[PDB]
């Protein structure tokens, strides 16, 4: 957990073989205590505040000339595959030395029936930087969807794409087939990401 | 609102996503071709309609409405025909002014039907920017430092509004106490004239809660008239030619009723 | 005595619908003897403060918490494509605390 | 069964700007031995 | 229940009526 | 008996956009030995 949450390269404290019969594993827990202490030290030491960036993007703007064809495929409820170019991020802030995805949200310029629950979902295929249960989010508000009945930071559990490498590929598709789709203009993504320097 | 462009507002109750239900003005059956009623509501397909700085505003000045989109980072409108045709979304060559707050948001003085925000008070005048539903740079100006300074938002038995006591049509800045009225001449971009007092208004300072006033022109001239609530009666003050005020008409409320902090008075052409 | 508790910024500007203005601010030095905290990256511009959710009493120190009031600063935009003619002026906001 | 959890009051009234209306309510007794 | 005003100077002719609100819980 | 819990102030005023009015209040003394 610690290692993923801080991407501190390659270090270790836990080790196997603590048990022994001749000493009935008596000192094991004490060894674990010390290892835990070292991990705690490292955490406090390295958990410095980090840069936070808000980024948004029109799908149309991203896809350019391909946009209307992909929009047609969407109208046809076919799945769309696409990728994120991190070059955009170095354009926005070239100085930052590392970038990892903290969270995402989506927005759809659309019209919706009163009680129409639009049904669609998004998933990540893969991601760069070496950064499934978290990789898939199901969406039905479309105004500012984020797949959670109540979004908040600091969940004791990791968020859907928390710590994902910025450059990454994605799949998106509607699921309710009856729902009309001609209403759809475009899609705008929202991303919270954090970065080093 | 009159979404349909009837020349008459319809009562578009709306509660949630989708709850857009237009109780609509209809002729009554029988009688003279004068009798009118709000018929039942109707549902129509509509925007997700939330988190967006929602409002059925005509931003362009068409006389026909858009609906405002302003969510975090999210900015534009749809346009809705009398048919209820919610057009596809409109990004707007978008350059609206940063919304620090609504506090003292201007509308009229850019020119009739061209309305735009300005956030303003003493010693300074930000400039409006709206053209036709796009905008210029929101420039800075001030009037001459001798000009008295109008500033919205104090409750101390007092009010401020953009509302034309004068009846030129320019919804001039006017400031009201328990005891007096003052109004600033329109001077266009970044500027105002020295205010004129309008004689005749007063109320007991012991008891003048400001919100008990109502703003409408009644005489049909253009001169904004004045109404004030007693729990049993209205006091109605009529604007003399845009200069001072008549003796107030005292109007008895419906029998046994009492006006109170729940009550919402309005005037309309239903 | 006076020490800086926190800061925020505001820009009279026009912004594209989904335009994320890109700029950042940093402190060069500060008086009174009062880097990871010294730099904040900003993209709302309405009332930016560099945090996805601002609040007091963070178990960790805020970007300029305890900085001496007299101090020098550097500010620059970063997105080059974004138009800047819209800009009128910049207004800073500071929360600071003081002795008597 | 029914037991009171909480109460609040509302007065259709007009009030001076900074007039702090002063009044109070009290319970004399209640059923069910509470 | 007993209810009474306490400030004597305050005018009371304004008063129309009083509406109570109660949250209560119940068994079945 | 009566003891002060907290206070706040309000000023019918006009203020410049970014004008930070500067003033302060202090208590000299109080009854009841607090």
């Amino acid at each position: 957990s610690l290692l993923y949450e801080l991407n501190l390269g390659e270090q270790s404290f836990v080790g196997g073989g603590g048990w022994n019969d001749l000493y009935q594993g008596l000192m094991a827990g004490e060894t674990l205590k010390l290892a835990l202490m070292r991990m705690e030290r490292v955490y406090v030491e390295q958990n410095s505040r980090r840069q936070e960036i808000t980024k948004t993007i029109s799908l149309k703007a991203l896809l350019g000339e391909s946009w209307p064809a992909e929009l047609n495929k969407l109208k046809q409820k076919t799945p769309i595959n696409f990728n994120l170019e991190e070059q955009i991020f170095v354009e926005d802030y070239q100085e930052l030395y590392q970038r990892r995805i903290k969270s995402v949200s989506v927005s759809l310029p659309m019209l919706v029936g009163p009680y129409e629950d639009v049904c669609a979902q998004l998933t990540q295929t893969s991601s760069s930087y070496s950064t499934q249960p978290n990789q898939q989010i199901s969406l039905s508000t479309g105004v500012n969807d984020s797949g959670l009945f109540m979004l908040n930071f600091d969940d004791e559990r990791f968020l859907p794409f928390e710590g994902s490498g910025v450059d990454s590929s994605w799949r998106l598709q509607f699921t309710n087939l009856k729902q009309n789709l001609d209403s759809l203009n475009d899609v705008i993504l929202h991303v919270k990401y954090t970065a080093a320097i | 609102i009159d979404l349909y462009g009837e020349g008459t507002p319809g009562i578009l109750y709306q509660e949630t996503p989708g709850a857009w239900w237009y109780k609509s003005p209809q002729r009554q059956i029988g009688g003279d071709s004068n009798a009118v009623t709000y018929g039942a509501m109707k549902a129509l397909p509509k925007i997700p309609r939330l988190q967006e700085g929602a409002t059925l505003m005509d931003i362009n000045g068409d006389g026909r409405l858009d609906w405002v989109i302003t969510s975090a980072g999210v900015r534009g409108f749809h346009s809705i025909h009398s048919t209820g045709e919610w057009t596809h979304f409109t990004p707007l060559n978008t350059l609206p002014t940063e919304y620090f707050h609504p506090k003292a948001q201007l509308a009229d003085l850019v020119g009739a039907g061209l309305s735009d925000l300005v956030l303003i008070g003493p010693k300074s005048v930000r400039l409006y920017a709206n053209q036709q539903g796009n905008w210029a740079p929101a420039q800075d100006v001030t009037q001459a430092e001798n000009v008295s300074l109008p500033v919205i938002g104090i409750d101390s038995r007092q009010l401020v509004a953009f509302a034309d006591m004068l009846g030129s049509g320019q919804q001039h800045l006017v400031e009201i106490t328990a005891d007096s009225v003052k109004c600033w001449p329109n001077m266009g971009h970044g500027r105002f004239g020295q205010p004129l007092t309008l004689e005749g208004f007063s109320q007991p300072q012991t008891s003048f809660n400001p919100d008990r006033v109502f703003l409408a022109d009644i005489d049909g001239s253009g001169t904004n008239d004045i109404i004030y609530a007693h729990s049993e009666c209205l006091e109605i003050y009529l604007n003399e030619s845009g200069n001072r005020f008549s003796k107030p008409i005292s109007l008895l409320l419906p029998d046994g009723v009492n006006f109170d902090n729940t009550c919402q008075l309005q005037a309309a052409d239903i």
